[PDB]
RNA sequence: AGCCAGGAUGUUGGCUUAGAAGCAGCCAUCAUUUAAAGAAAGCGUAAUAGCUCACUGGUCGAGUCGGCCUGCGCGGAAGA
């Protein structure tokens, strides 16, 4: 398209297609003239130049005699078209090498065959803005693109798979099968399910089985579509794309069919969101309405997910881009109206001891005569190492001096959990603490456990202050691919940030870079990456082990509340 | 450019030229070393 | 530091080693490689000897003044870069072989490796006896 | 055709072949994979450095294979395994920068005189002597 | 001054050891290997390739290079 725009060259675009994408392309319609004097196109089969008329809006055109300005390159590419079409069967090539010109019908059929097996792509030229080329591309859609029964049938699995479970020829007689490719939002009914009937017939009011989830759905209003507009139709035949009102539970990519039809279809894969944002409405108490809006927009779109992380109150918004994610917020402002501003996510820190070990203890004068008991514990805090266990709590029982009563000796580890689980420093959990009980004191009458847990807590507190332990940031394993020309820029950007690097690896179609970066930094990293790489890079997060980092924010989150 | 009253050669590729009497610094490496008047 | 006294001295200090030992070499400055040429001049210093003065102060006038006392063909201008590798045990030794083998590979060019011959009339190498 | 062609000093000296993970992702230009990482180096990484530093030249070839006359056993490893103290510069004016004696020099001379040679076998011995002595501290012998 | 070009293959340095790269931090380390090797010049400095700190050989025919003092000038120097 845009053959009218300056710099236009059909040949260069064809060569770019061959060199970059990988397909070998056969020209179908060349172009007469330069960008401004784009009269029309010349087909390489009928040998006619369909110059379009400027006065009317492309509806009419006039056929000419393909002038001598391009009568040699045209013949050359026409011959290349013949030769390329002849690579469909030996009967074509044998007559082609026999010196006789093949008839147009067999050329078109052989091309349709080559498009069907996807060996070649047929390239047509034209400019929609200049009202030219569109009729010829639609014509080549009729002549070359495949109809539903112009390929073999779709396959599936039945009862955990079979040799040939389903080969459903698209017909009006076989039992109903379909796929719900798209879900849309209607404020007046609450859903809009787009489906393509691969093989079968279904009608208004007919019940269906959602094979994957094994449940019943009634088709209330099957309709056909003209963009936003909807037109009621009584029935949908096989091979037709329609929208189903009255579906309330079907996720994108779920097969909808009558019973005894293929349970699972191939449409089982979706991408992973790269951009993660937080959002919070101006009035904080619109949270239920916002949550409902997010839940609907997440059920319709499988690549947009909303999970409310339970460490904080923030709602986490994941998406494919900053555009994507802000269209998902102004759309909320306009339909299902809520006003919400996006921001940054908060910080999930942890802690590790800075290689300090002692034998600290705690003691409260709980006796006072009347109370009747008291508790004391001698503990020994130590770290193990940053990242050897999944269970950070390590406890090797060793109680020797003052051995406590024998019914809850191993039960003096779960009581320590309520300090390690959350919040000792600034409301952030701790990892790797090891306790090792050697001494203490008690009296074997009724040694109160809940007030013995106070001694352990004050012991942990004292150990913390004398330890001078430091904060641990979250750092993940990003992996990026890019062409071997932007390696310098990507590695420079990670180096500008406080990012480590790991792997000098080069693929065959690029390079896989591996880097360890913080989580408080690199907010909106994907969009910056696309900017500095010409939108040709992806990444992933593997949530690897935390690493130490010099942070001026690590203490600012606890000196905000002081002591 | 720079119209500072004290032009100097900030790097090695700067040259001192005296076009129109005015003493100028012209740098054939990076244009941030272009000054006007001695 | 190619001053007048240092040149007048090093001219004789480099003519002496080639008038007491074997012929010397010369290697131009066209295209040297990082290891292909550096380790070739390494092997040259290895086989030829550890006393060769691979430096070059072979100006035409300095040569005609200093070196031309004996074997006056050296006085002829050496219009190329020069790396001198003499040879201890006889004439036309491993150094001459390395120079002749460097004129076509493993160096820029060896300026045909003409060398110094006491007779100065034998174009052929010192293999006169057919045997 | 062209020897090596990519000269990047981003490879852990000896030890595990192709130790990219420690070396860092900043020299990704080179096209090394699991094919050229265990062809020749895997079978001749024994008599050079058994627990010591021996940098290796890849010598990648444009002939669609990888093989060349690889470098002989390093002197960096000779003077780090015959010494005991593997220290050096950085803390060379404060404590031991490693040991260097005539025994390590003779070892490297009789060992690294295959391919890592210079203007003499004794000249590569002086190379090992410089690589052992100029660390900042040398044993007295 | 102008032109024909050459600086490691013990050397991810023996290295702040996850190298920070024959020219990041860095310690110092001619490191024979020399028309050259400084473990540091702008390119990628985190790195190759191809121009190259520095340095010289070959060309090429009379002056050249920087400082110090002094005279007289130049810019700094825009108002009703
Ligand atoms: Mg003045
Ligand atoms: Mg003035
Ligand atoms: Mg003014
Ligand atoms: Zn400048």
């Amino acid at each position: 398209n845009k053959m009218d725009r300056m710099g236009a060259n059909f040949l260069k675009v064809v060569n770019q297609i061959k060199t970059r994408l990988g397909a070998n392309p056969v020209p179908l319609q060349l172009a007469i003239g330069a960008e401004e004097h784009f009269t029309g196109v010349v087909d390489l089969v009928k040998m006619k130049a369909i110059n379009w008329n400027d006065a009317d809006q492309g509806v009419t055109f006039e056929y000419e005699d393909i002038p001598a300005d391009m009568v040699e390159l045209a013949n050359e590419w026409h011959q290349n078209l013949i030769e390329s079409a002849a690579e469909a069967s030996e009967e074509l090539m044998e007559k082609y090498l026999g010196g006789e010109e093949l008839t147009e019908a067999e050329i078109k059929g052989a091309l349709r065959q080559r498009v069907l097996n996807n060996e070649i792509i047929l390239v047509t030229c034209g400019s929609a803005f200049k009202n030219k080329g569109v009729q010829a591309m639609l014509d080549a859609v009729i002549d070359y693109l495949p109809s539903p029964v112009d390929v073999p049938a779709i396959n599936g699995i039945l009862d955990d798979g079979k040799d040939t479970p389903a080969e459903r020829h698209a017909s009006d007689d076989e039992p109903f099968s379909a796929l719900a490719f798209k879900i849309a939002t209607d404020p007046f009914v609450g859903n809009l399910t787009f489906f393509r009937v691969y093989s079968g017939v279904v009608n208004s009011g007919d019940t269906v089985l959602n094979s994957v989830k094994a449940a019943r759905e009634r088709f209330g209003r099957i309709v056909q579509m003209h963009a936003n507009k909807r037109e009621e139709i009584k029935e949908v035949r096989a091979g037709d794309i329609a929208a189903a009102i009255g579906l309330k539970d079907v996720t994108t990519g779920d097969t909808l069919c009558d019973p005894d039809a293929p349970i699972i279809l191939e449409r089982m894969e979706f991408p992973e969101p790269v951009i993660s944002i937080a959002v919070e409405p101006k009035t904080k108490a619109d949270q239920e309405k916002m949550g409902l809006a997010l839940g609907r927009l997440a059920k319709e779109d499988p690549s947009f997910r909303v999970w409310t992380d339970e460490e904080s109150n923030q709602t986490i918004i994941a998406g494919m881009g900053e555009l994507h994610l802000d269209i998902i917020v102004d759309r909320m402002k306009r339909e299902f109206n809520v006003e919400a501003n996006v921001g940054k996510p908060q910080v999930a820190y942890r802690e590790t001891i800075r290689q300090k070990v002692t034998d600290v203890e705690g003691k409260h004068a709980k006796q006072s005569g009347g109370r009747g008991q008291y508790g004391h514990v001698v503990i020994d805090m130590y770290p193990l190492e940053p990242g050897s266990n999944p269970k950070g709590y390590e406890f090797i029982n060793d109680i020797k001096g003052g051995v406590i009563p024998g019914e809850y000796i191993p039960a003096v580890d779960k009581g320590i959990q309520e300090q390690l689980k959350a919040g000792p420093l600034a409301g952030y959990p701790v990892v790797d603490m090891g306790i090792r009980l050697h001494f203490g004191s008690y009296h074997d009458v009724d040694s109160s456990e809940l007030a013995f847990k106070l001694a352990a807590s004050i012991a942990f507190k004292e150990g913390f202050k004398k330890a001078k332990l430091v904060l641990l940031e979250p750092i993940m394993k990003v992996e990026v691919e890019t062409p071997e020309e932007n390696t310098g820029d990507v590695i420079g950007d990670l180096s500008r940030r406080r990012g480590m690097l790991k792997g000098q690896e080069s693929e065959v179609t690029g390079v896989k870079i591996h880097a360890e970066v913080p989580l408080s930094e690199m907010f909106g990293y994907a969009t910056q990456l696309r900017s500095l790489t010409k939108g040709r890079a992806s990444y992933t997060m593997e949530f690897l082990k935390y690493d130490e980092a010099p942070s001026n924010v690590a203490q600012a989150v606890i000196e905000a509340r002081g002591k | 450019m720079k119209v500072r009253a004290s032009v100097k050669k900030l790097c090695r590729n700067c040259k001192i030229v005296k076009r129109d009497g005015v003493i100028r610094v012209i740098c054939s490496a990076e244009p941030k070393h272009k000054q006007r008047q001695g | 530091m190619a001053l007048n006294l240092q040149d007048k001295q090093a001219i004789v200090a480099e003519v002496s080693e080639v008038a007491k030992g074997a012929l010397s070499a010369v290697v131009a400055d066209s295209r040297g490689v990082t290891v292909d040429k550096m380790t070739e001049l390494r092997k040259a210093g290895r086989e030829a000897g550890v006393y060769m003065r691979v430096v070059r102060n072979t100006l035409l006038r300095r040569a005609v003044e200093g070196t031309p006392f004996e074997c006056l063909k050296d006085a002829f201008v050496g219009p190329t870069l020069i790396a001198y590798s003499m040879e201890h045990p006889g004439a036309a030794a491993r150094l001459f072989k390395e120079f002749a083998k460097a004129n076509a590979k493993f160096e820029v060019k060896a300026a045909a490796f003409e060398g110094e011959l006491i007779p100065a009339s034998q174009i052929d190498r010192l293999a006169t006896l057919p045997t | 055709a062209k020897k090596v062609q990519a000269y990047v000093k981003l490879q852990v000296a000896a030890g595990m072949a192709n130790p990219s993970p420690p070396v860092g992702p900043a020299l990704g230009q080179q096209g090394v994979n699991i094919m050229e990482f265990c062809k020749a180096f895997n079978a001749k990484t024994d008599s050079i450095e058994k627990g010591l530093p021996i940098p290796v030249v890849i010598t990648v070839y444009a002939d669609r294979s990888f093989t060349f006359v690889t470098k002989t056993p390093p002197a960096a490893v000779l003077l780090k395994k015959a010494a005991g103290i593997k220290s050096g510069s950085g803390k060379p004016n404060k404590d031991k920068v490693g040991k260097i004696s005539r025994a390590q020099l003779q070892e490297i001379a009789q060992t690294k005189a295959a391919d890592m040679t210079g203007a003499d076998i004794e000249a590569m011995t002086r190379s090992i002597e410089g690589t052992a002595r100029s660390m900042g501290l040398v044993v007295e012998d």
